[PDB]
């Protein structure tokens, strides 16, 4: 079960700047001292 | 592949054999280059050539490699 | 150093990309030559090996013809530096501006 | 579509070239003679001061027609040009290089031989 | 023109102006100093 | 398959090389690290008197 | 088939030029040689100038 | 002479080497194109001789 909540004042939503952020591992193999480039989702910088 | 590969099999002989003639090609050029004489010549003992200093080109007998300390330097610049 | 460096570089990368060009499939369904010959029937089998084939020959004859390129380079190169040992080293030369 | 200057016979509405290129036609509207050009094309270019020298670069056209300098070998942004020469090191091509001297930004100058 | 397809061209990096005064250098230098510019510093 | 000297990260079970290759698998039942390398292969010369 | 062709003939074209450019080497280090002996001062060498 | 010789048979041997690579198939059901005329309808044989 669920209640219903009250109307009241609430504050705006703000809009931040990422730095360096949303990097994961794109594949599940091992690369040691290469430069490899991939296509997959990920977070832009300075977004 | 091999089952296909008698019908090109003439263009692998042909590609075989310009490596081959690029292989001793490259083994010849050395020959042309440093083997101008046929006499091995050893440097004297003596290094007074009248204040000329020459240990730089010449080998040295402190390193077993037995290369002169500019061919080092160059064999270690280059990858 | 930068003459011996590209003889270096460029037979490296020339290799690198012979290698590359086994993981193209030349407008075929599959790069690896055993996936075809296990997944598919042995009659349809036959043209996607012959598109395989015929691509991996294209691809071995422009690396042929770059290496003859550079050999004949490489033997000009040789054949200047063996008169200019000839001439500079064994001897003195008199060309000028030449050693 | 540029406004031409040579008529066609009143029995044409085509026009090729040495190279065999429809690159004339006849509006059959006013029967006026319009040439047809591609549209621009080319590649972009980067010219880098190098590694621990500098971080910004510039952006070199090829043949496209446009901090903004106009050079003979195409459009040149991001270089600001200067009238003095000295030794470039940077080739461009057309008698003008690009160089990073004193801050310090990207210049671009005809060379000194 | 042969640039219509793609093919384009690639300009010198050296104009016909700097060849033409390159060349007229050398010729000053070999009618006033002969061989000495060419092997060191220019002798009149 | 011969006894490597370097170590996976805990959750990889791949790995390739400079060439892009595939050379080194780690075993699931014991988590060894073992490389990959083909057996032998060449040429027959012969020299003549 | 056309894109093979093309580059067939791209291919054809690409050797064609890299032929006439080591000819344009040989011919630019012969004019450089020239230039170095001839022009920076008097040649020796009979029946070369 | 080893040079004059040497250039002699790289000419003679590959111009026989392209005499017997006109008698391969490349592929095909035949090497000779008069074969596939005889006992192919040209339409059908289009593929082959190209
Ligand atoms: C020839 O040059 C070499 C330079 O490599 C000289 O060797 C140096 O000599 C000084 C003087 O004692 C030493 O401090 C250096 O450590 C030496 N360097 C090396 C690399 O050995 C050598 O003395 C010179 N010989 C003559 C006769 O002038
Ligand atoms: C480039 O375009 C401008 C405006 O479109 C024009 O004034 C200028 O003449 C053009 N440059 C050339 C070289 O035609
Ligand atoms: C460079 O100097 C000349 C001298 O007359 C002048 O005409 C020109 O406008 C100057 N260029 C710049 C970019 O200041
Ligand atoms: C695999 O399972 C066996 C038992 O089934 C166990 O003894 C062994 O340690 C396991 N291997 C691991 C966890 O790497």
């Amino acid at each position: 079960q669920c209640v219903n909540l009250t109307t009241r004042t609430q504050l705006p939503p703000a809009y931040t700047n990422s730095f360096t952020r949303g990097v994961y591992y794109p594949d599940k193999v091992f690369r040691s001292s290469v430069l490899h480039s991939t296509q997959d989702l990920f977070l832009p910088f300075f977004s | 592949c091999s089952n296909l590969l008698l019908q090109y099999g003439s263009f692998c002989t042909q590609l075989n054999r310009a490596l081959t003639g690029i292989a001793v090609e490259q083994d010849k050029n050395t020959q042309e280059v440093f083997a101008q004489v046929k006499q091995i010549y050893k440097t004297p003992p003596i290094k007074d050539f009248g204040g000329f200093n020459f240990s730089q080109i010449l080998p040295d007998p402190s390193k077993p490699s037995k290369r002169s300390p500019i061919e080092d330097l160059l064999f270690n610049k280059v990858t | 150093l930068g003459k011996l460096q590209d003889v270096v570089n460029q037979n490296a990368q020339a290799l690198n990309t012979l290698v590359k060009q086994l993981s193209s499939n030349f407008g075929a369904i599959s790069s690896v030559l055993n996936d075809i010959l296990s997944r598919l029937d042995p009659p349809e089998a036959e043209v996607q090996i012959d598109r395989l084939i015929t691509g991996r020959l294209q691809s071995l004859q422009t690396y042929v013809t770059q290496q003859l390129i550079r050999a004949a380079e490489i033997r000009a190169s040789a054949n200047l530096a063996a008169t200019k040992m000839s001439e500079c080293v064994l001897g003195q030369s008199k060309r000028v501006d030449f050693c | 579509l540029t406004e031409s200057n040579k008529k066609f016979l009143p029995f044409q509405q085509f026009g090729r070239d040495i190279a065999d290129t429809t690159d004339a036609v006849r509006d059959p509207q006013t029967l006026e003679i319009l040439d047809i050009t591609p549209c621009s094309f080319g590649g972009v270019s980067v010219i880098t001061p190098g590694t621990n020298t500098s971080n910004q670069v510039a952006v070199l056209y090829q043949d496209v027609n446009c901090n903004v300098f106009q050079t003979r070998a195409g459009c040149l942004i991001g270089a600001e040009h200067v009238n003095n020469s000295y030794e470039c090191d940077i080739p461009i091509g057309a008698g003008i290089c690009a160089s990073y001297q004193t801050s310090q930004s990207i210049i671009a100058y005809t060379m000194s031989l | 023109a042969q640039k219509f397809n793609g093919l384009t061209v690639l300009p010198p990096l050296l104009t016909d102006e700097m060849i033409a005064q390159y060349t007229s250098a050398l010729l000053a230098g070999t009618i006033t100093s002969g061989w000495t510019f060419g092997a060191g510093p220019a002798l009149q």
